[PDB]
């Protein structure tokens, strides 16, 4: 039960404003899972959830992603990839993350493997940049594109996949809500946190 | 517990599921620790609200709702909310009733006590004190107090808490009579009771002594068993316990410590001297610190007990109360015999005619002056006539001692004064029988009365046959104990029914006491009096074994009195199955007897087979090769157990260097290392290495040379990678032994050893540092047997550090000055006596400056007689040590005297000596 997915990709493209949605939107999610984060042990509780957070290609010709973050007990490293992810990320704003969705869609699979006895699957994804780009994966088998990536996202899993942008909005929610399954893309408001995104 | 838990969690338990239902019902909290410790932490998140309640107990959930087997009762009570179901799991008193008067039969220990420590502290314990408050409305039906008394951890941890909640409950003296709480508990809590904290027990029997002195007991009648019982409190356990606490009964001595209990007393100072005995606290000094005994003195020159008058005075380290022996006036004069008989026949005829009068009159309890009426009664057949009854029910209560030790004296001087056997007959046949029905004493209070008249001068030899014939009367009564066997060793740690046992017990042996054996005009039978009865009359063993004590350890010049005591337990072994100690029961019966047993040593090879057999009373399964010593020593003991013995003794020490990590922790230690002395298994070593071979001429030297053969010789078991536990477990046997044993040894160390040749040429191996120094046995060579001996000597000094230092001396001060020629020589009586100063610094303070004139006449000595000193500087710098860290500047005239009498390069050598 509560099977959740924390991702951020904006670093590269903006971070300090990353800072500024932590202080209204990112640690309040948290909240509705913990009673406070502080410290606790960690184990296969259903609740726990990753924290994914990469860069583009523009300054990074030997690295996509370094995810971890199996169960975190939700406080620890939550908190730690929350205020210690990054500060890089140069080259020019055309692109920063697709190809990392299609690899947050592989973590879901995982869960099949290991969240064995539902569990209403939900997904959080976070990129200020408009992203676009040829190549699906380069690091597994899987491979796709973004129209792949939210098809399978929503139908071939009902995980419930919203993105918290900053106040701006680009031309992105408008193809992510070409899926039979209710994608559920609302949660972008400065109203307080919703009960489940 | 934040960091802990987290730690556990990870390292225990790692997994993914919740396996291990682990019903377990003999024992499964080793299982549901995780789950219980969740669970409190859980406990203490809702107590704060906050932190999620502290969700995801996944883990163990399974366990998390086992809750919902008496064994499985693990009551987690503690935290909260367990206090109505789990509470209620456990057997509680009794509130429908109010012999088998009490229902509920108690809980075993192992079964669930064993663990629940940290909820079950004080929750019987406010209820008894609320019953406690008001006062015993009902007669109390919960005799689960048994198990209450079977709490040891219990105790270990709220010593202070009982002992605050007993003072508290002190005022019940002015509340109503201190009955109906005290003798409730200060029996069995006492008895269940063995081992506890010794400055606590001394507090304990200070308290009692008290609470038997203030307040006024002339209203509790039975408090006569109390005194007993405060017997053991102070006897079983007198060996070095005493001495420490000195400032913790500085003021109870100066207030009250000789009120009324003489005897206790008496059983007192014989204690204290067995104690004082080791070490040696006499020997030094005469009067200076004898403050801390001559107050103690004060007391007993209140009634000067002890007064042999300078006729067997051999049995004693150092009779001070000699001094105060004209105090004693024995026989009031010789002349007040007749004066008292007239006095009580004139008493006697008055009394015919003025009962309802000299029932008043008879106050004071005036001892030579009432008792002496029995002596009349049954002697013209039963005219009693019940007259004085009333008087005994009404005054006789508590000076009935002084009138039974002058009764005891009367019937002695009696039998001596019978002279033929025209009545030792008639005595033999009515007088000591008619004792038997029916006494208040019951054969319990006469053998210390006895005791202190009996070793008196004046007819000391014949009281022996009164012993005789007393101890021979018992015909009626050791049944009883005989077949008391069945209560010990079925069960002594374990109890699941003692309760009934006890209860048919005494219902079918004891009928009654307070009343005559005669029905008199009216007697209104009522019997009610049955509040609390649990033991009857059993505990006298604690003061049956004075009785042994008194009649071997102070009597042993009649050989006969064997023949005496090899019957005695015979009959009454089995009673010993309560304690055993014989190690400080019987090193005070050879302190000075050796040098005059031998020849009554051979009647001790009879009595050998009898202390043994005070032995044999024990079914623990605690001997598996003392057995082989056993089966060699049952038939010709006077052919097997000379030589190998020595083998034997290593085996024996193989126990003790298999006390650390062997396998001799297994079947050797049981049951259940609370009662059976069990600190360290060390103890067990003591056992029989004195009363092994004591029958024969075997101690005074042989024993000595076959204790210390393990070293001079390679004996085969004996590994050369451990010698040093080997020696060290040698000095802790040595320690426990009779004075000549380890006194022969270093005779025999001194005699040859340091002096084979040694003084014109030993050889090019004279080099003192590397020979005399241990740790060279590590390597297979460098091992000459003089240096190990010399560990030898540091071994027993590893232990024998307390008193024994006084020894060196003397044993010095002759002995190693006509021996010593050359310088090593020197070195190697310096390395003997030298690492222990600090010993006398300390507590030996007289005996050091001893030490250093020594050490300058072996100087002077070796200066005398040498062509040439060859290691001047290590002396040198020796003595500087010596000098500037342990005599301070006080000998300084004294080596003066010699000093200056030295070769001039050692008198430029030493110049600084003299500041």
């Amino acid at each position: 039960v509560a099977d959740v997915v924390f991702v951020i990709e904006g670093t590269a493209n903006l971070g300090p404003y990353f800072e500024e949605l932590r202080k209204h939107y990112l640690l309040p999610a948290i909240e509705y899972f913990n009673g406070g984060p502080p410290d606790f042990g960690g184990d296969y509780g259903g609740t726990q959830y990753s924290l994914v957070v990469f860069n583009t290609v523009d300054c990074a010709p030997e690295s996509y992603v370094q995810c971890h973050a199996p169960t975190s007990s939700a406080y620890e490293f939550v908190t730690w990839l929350d205020g210690i992810k990054f500060m890089g990320g140069g080259g020019e704003s055309c692109s920063l993350i697709a190809e990392g969705l299609s690899t947050a869609l592989q973590l879901f699979d995982d869960f099949k493997k290991m969240r064995e006895q539902q569990t209403h699957r939900v997904c959080l994804l976070i990129c200020n940049s408009p992203p676009y780009l040829l190549p699906a994966v380069e690091s597994t088998t899987y491979s796709g594109c973004t129209t792949e990536s939210l098809v399978q996202k929503i139908g071939e899993r009902g995980i419930h996949f919203s993105i918290v942008s900053p106040r701006k909005l680009p031309a992105l929610r408008l193809l992510f809500e070409k899926a039979a399954p209710p994608a559920l893309l609302e949660p972008l408001q400065q109203p307080a946190d919703v009960s489940q995104d | 517990f934040l960091p802990v838990m987290k730690l556990f969690d990870l390292l225990y338990p790692e997994k993914e599921c919740i396996p291990v239902p682990d019903i377990n019902k003999p024992q499964s909290t080793h299982a549901f620790a995780m789950t219980c410790i969740w669970i409190h932490l859980n406990r203490k998140a809702q107590n704060g609200d906050s932190t999620l309640q502290i969700p995801i107990p996944h883990s163990l959930k399974l366990h998390h709702e086992f809750l919902q087997i008496a064994l499985l009762c693990n009551a987690y009570s503690t935290n909260s909310e367990c206090f109505t179901l789990p509470m209620g799991a456990l057997v509680e008193t009794i509130y429908g009733n109010g012999a088998s008067v009490t229902p509920l039969p108690m809980n075993l220990l192992d079964s669930l006590t064993v663990h629940a420590k940290m909820s079950l502290i004080h929750s019987i314990a406010t209820r008894v004190i609320k019953l406690a408050h008001t006062k015993s409305s009902v007669a109390l039906a919960p005799a689960l107090v048994e198990t209450y008394s079977r709490l040891l951890v219990y105790m270990e941890i709220e010593s202070l808490g009982i002992k605050g909640f007993i003072s508290q409950l002190l005022p019940t003296v002015f509340k109503s009579h201190a009955w109906g709480i005290l003798h409730t508990l200060l029996e069995m809590f006492s008895h269940r009771m063995h081992h506890i904290q010794p400055h606590y027990r001394v507090q304990l029997l200070s308290h009692l002594h008290t609470l038997a002195a203030v307040a006024q007991t002339n209203q509790n009648q039975l408090h006569l068993c109390v005194e007993s019982t405060a017997l053991r409190l102070i006897t079983a356990l007198g060996s070095s316990e005493v001495q420490p606490q000195f400032t913790r009964f500085l003021n109870d001595p100066k207030t009250v410590l000789s009120a009324e209990s003489e005897e206790l007393n008496r059983a007192l100072i014989l204690t204290l001297a067995r104690a004082t005995h080791v070490t040696d606290f006499f020997t030094g000094s005469d009067s200076i610190q004898g403050t801390w005994c001559k107050d103690i003195l004060q007391t007993i020159m209140n009634f000067t007990p002890h007064n042999w008058a300078s006729h067997t005075l051999s049995c004693f380290p150092a009779p001070l109360q000699a001094f105060f022996k004209q105090n004693n006036v024995p026989q009031e004069s010789r002349f007040n015999l007749k004066k008292n008989v007239e006095e009580e026949y004139r008493k006697w005829k008055s009394m015919t005619d003025e009962n309802e009068i000299i029932t008043q009159f008879s106050v004071q309890g005036f001892p030579p002056l009432f008792l002496c009426l029995l002596w009349k009664m049954l002697l013209e057949t039963d005219h009693i006539s019940q007259i004085g009854y009333k008087v005994l029910e009404r005054i006789g209560a508590r000076a009935l001692v002084a009138h039974v030790r002058t009764f005891a004296d009367f019937l002695v001087y009696e039998f001596s004064t019978s002279a033929g056997g025209q009545q030792l007959n008639k005595c033999i046949e009515i007088l000591n029988d008619m004792v038997w029905k029916y006494n208040i004493v019951t054969l319990d209070r006469l053998i210390l009365c006895l005791a202190m008249r009996s070793h008196e001068g004046n007819e000391a030899q014949v009281c022996y046959f009164i012993i005789q014939l007393l101890l021979l009367k018992p015909n009626d009564f050791r049944n009883r104990v005989s077949d008391f066997v069945k209560e010990n060793s079925p069960e002594h740690w374990l109890q699941s029914d003692w309760h009934t046992k006890h209860m048919s017990y005494h219902k079918k042996y004891p009928e009654k006491l307070y009343f005559e054996g005669l029905a008199e005009q009216v007697d209104p039978p009522v019997p009610i009096q049955s509040p609390y009865l649990p033991i009857y009359f059993g505990n006298v063993c604690l003061r049956f074994l004075p009785v042994f004590d008194i009649v071997i350890h102070r009597f042993l010049e009649l050989l006969p009195v064997s023949k005496s005591l090899e019957t005695l337990l015979d009959h009454l072994g089995g009673l010993y199955k309560f304690h055993d100690r014989p190690v400080t029961y019987l090193y005070n019966t050879l302190h000075y007897y050796e040098m005059c047993l031998r020849n009554r040593d051979h009647l001790k090879r009879k009595l050998v087979h009898a202390i043994i057999g005070s032995l044999k009373d024990n079914r623990p399964q605690g001997w598996c090769l003392s057995d082989t010593y056993l089966k060699h020593a049952m038939n010709a003991r006077e052919d097997n157990p000379w030589v190998p013995e020595d083998s034997y003794y290593c085996k024996l020490i193989g126990r003790l260097v298999d006390t650390m990590a062997g396998k001799s922790p297994g079947p050797f230690p049981n049951c259940d290392w609370r009662f059976n002395e069990f600190p360290n298994p060390a103890a067990h070593a003591l056992h029989v290495t004195c009363v092994e071979l004591m029958a024969l001429a075997v101690p005074g030297k042989d024993v000595g040379n076959a204790l210390l053969n393990v070293v001079l010789k390679s004996q085969p078991l004996v590994p050369r990678e451990n010698i040093t536990a080997w020696m060290n477990a040698i000095g802790l046997i040595i320690t426990a032994l009779p004075e000549p044993y380890w006194i022969v040894l270093h005779d025999r160390i001194v005699n040859v050893i340091s002096s084979s040749s040694l003084t014109s040429e030993t050889e090019w191996v004279g080099y003192p540092f590397r020979l005399f120094d241990f740790t060279a046995c590590h390597q297979s060579y460098s091992e000459m047997s003089c240096s190990y001996t010399l560990a030898l000597a540091h071994a027993v000094w590893h232990h024998s550090s307390i008193g024994q230092l006084s020894l060196i001396p003397k044993f010095l001060t002759e002995a190693l000055l006509p021996v010593v020629k050359t310088e090593f020589q020197l070195l190697y009586v310096y390395h003997l006596v030298g690492p222990f100063l600090q010993r006398f610094q300390q507590e030996r303070t007289r005996c050091m400056i001893e030490i250093g004139v020594a050490f300058y006449d072996m100087l002077l000595n070796v200066d005398q007689c040498s062509t040439h000193l060859n290691y001047m500087d290590p002396i040198c710098d020796f003595l500087y040590h010596m000098k500037y860290m342990f005599t301070g500047d006080s000998v300084k005239e004294q080596v003066e005297k010699i000093i200056c009498n030295l070769k001039p390069a050692l008198k430029l050598r030493l110049r600084f000596i003299t500041h």
